RNA sequence: CCAGGGCUACACACGUGCUACAAUGGCGCAUACAAAGAGAAGCGACCUCGCGAGAGCAAGCGGACCUCAUAAAGUGCGUCGUAGUCCGGAUUGGAGUCUGCAACUCGACUCCAUGAAGUCGGAAUCGCUAGUAAUCGUGGAUCAGAAUGCCACGGUGAAUAC
RNA sequence: UCCUCCUAAAGAGUAACGGAGGAGCACGAAGGUUGGCUAAUCCUGGUCGGACAUCAGGAGGUUAGUGCAAUGGCAUAAGCC
């Protein structure tokens, strides 16, 4: 429904209108985002891959990408690159349902967030979230493996957003109604 | 931590502290009383408290509503 | 079931589960189920939902875990921006009520190490 | 003679004890006794409020009368079902009483919250032969207030000395 | 004994107890073909990832890689699947 969201709002009533600006196609598009695991040098584990494709089977019934090394530069004693670690990168339908659910999971209710979040600083251009607490599982046993959603999720974000960012939309921790 | 029926001020710590808010902005004074309460609105002298052979000047800021003097001069060197 | 924790409380009593959680006691969770109506000598396995949203409101209407944590964290950073004698204690991991240092201060200093 | 501080420090070492590591036990309710004591610059039931340490002109007593003073282990239950746990409380942070002119150095407690180590302990070593060892309470001295120490009293009460 | 560079004078060759290094194998895939792909390094946000493990983005252009020495190669890749 996030994706009807998007074709939806803040598009195609008043700018449309009033004063035109360009292009949809030069509005920022979200792509696909991805997540990430980072397992150690152990081999021996499955809870990687039983989280991973539980988060993709709970509608699908495919499996992970069981990543050894872009890099393919190691400083152990194996240069060859050890499967250390998973990617799952969301796609289309399934992307904007993850991102929802993560949105209707996270935002809703307020559990997460205590203080500032934001406390490395540098400009370029990245978004990565490591939650490190388990916020949904589709299974009935809610956690039961070693892992808390510590993996990292990444979304790409020119973060500015200087017209209606500094105009209405801050970020921050009030919920009001109407 | 004391009784909540009535703070304990010293009355030569009191008349010092109307006197120096008599005159104003002033420099340090030594005092030797390190059995005291302190107040939000008497918040900002610069009374200094004595601990046995060295003597050490005390900022009072803000958020200190009831502690006592002698908590911030060290009675005791360690290396 | 459960609410914000890392494991399930179930298969006990209702004041062993809201002494799991962190932040609330034995005699704050007996306060806790007598405000909000449940029995003691129930289990919180297999409790009703609307049962547990109360017990829900019931935690939230008084301070909730993390929030009390941070408070106490505050509170410690407040005394070592004050810099006294408490904030010392706590700088040099030496204990802050008065007790000795000679012997048996070993819980504030950890380990022993010669 | 004073005002502050130190005698209460802290990378360590040793001695004497207290609390526990649990089911012989932990938490809520009911239940019948003790003996020895002390009390006027005191003991202070009881009225009232509070899930609290506890706040008044409240009677009685200078002591077989009144107070401290509800004895507790135990006995009946309900529950926890061998877990670092409804075991233990160290430490720490909030809100306070009592004392004393004044509890930071540097008193005891209870109201709320967290719950380190601890899974019965190596070499080595200590006490005890009967109302004893163990175990459970109680009082007194110094004391303005502050004993896990000391003195002292009672409950249950062993095993083994060829 | 064999291989690579220089000496060696821009064809080949060319000596010294001249200057430097390697080989006496490996691979039934590390051969053949078809289809596909492109590195080293640097700057940033996140689970012991810390300076370097894995993602995502940007710069860069072969500074990588070649089963093993060195030289000449190699993107139509002979480099990777």
């Amino acid at each position: 429904a996030k994706l009807h969201d998007y074709y939806k709002d803040e598009v195609v009533k008043k700018l449309m209108t009033e004063f035109n600006y360009n292009s949809v196609m030069q509005v920022p598009r979200v792509e696909k985002i991805t997540l990430n695991m980072g397992v150690g040098e152990a081999i021996a584990d499955k809870k990687l891959l039983d989280n991973a494709a539980a988060d993709l089977a709970a509608i699908s019934g495919q499996k992970p990408l069981i990543t050894k090394a872009r890099k393919s530069v190691a400083g152990f004693k194996i240069r060859q690159g050890y499967p250390i670690g998973c990617k799952v990168t969301l796609r289309g339908e399934r992307m904007w349902e993850f991102f929802e659910r993560l949105i209707t999971i996270a935002v809703p209710r307020i559990r997460d967030f205590r203080g500032l979040s934001a406390k490395s600083f540098d400009g370029r251009g990245n978004y990565s979230m490591g939650v490190r607490e388990q916020i949904i599982f589709p299974e009935i046993d809610y956690d039961k493996v070693d892992r808390v959603r510590g993996l990292d999720i990444t979304i790409t974000t020119t973060a500015k957003s200087d017209e209606e960012g500094r105009a209405l939309l801050a970020a921050f921790d009030f919920p009001f109604r109407k | 931590r004391s009784l909540k029926k009535g703070p304990f001020i010293d009355l030569h710590l009191l008349k010092k502290v109307e006197k120096a808010v008599e005159s104003g902005d002033k420099k340090p004074l030594r005092t030797w009383s390190r059995r005291s309460t302190i107040f939000p609105n008497m918040i900002g002298l610069t009374i200094a408290v004595h601990n046995g052979r060295q003597h050490v000047p005390v900022f009072v800021t803000d958020e200190m509503v009831g502690h006592k003097l002698g908590e911030f001069a060290p009675t005791r060197t360690y290396r | 079931a459960r609410i914000a924790g890392i494991n399930i409380p179930d298969h006990k009593h209702a004041v062993i589960a809201l002494t799991s959680i962190y932040g609330v006691g034995k005699t704050r969770s007996k306060a806790i189920l007598a405000a909000a109506g449940i029995a003691e000598d129930v289990k919180i396995s297999e409790l009703s939902e609307g049962q547990i949203d109360t017990l829900r409101d019931e935690v939230a209407k008084f301070v909730v875990e993390g929030d009390l944590r941070r408070e106490i964290s505050m509170s410690i950073k407040r005394l070592m921006d004050l810099g006294c004698y408490r904030g010392l204690r706590h700088r040099r991991g030496l204990p802050v009520r008065g007790q000795r240092t000679k012997t048996n201060a070993r819980t504030r200093k950890g380990p022993r190490k010669p």
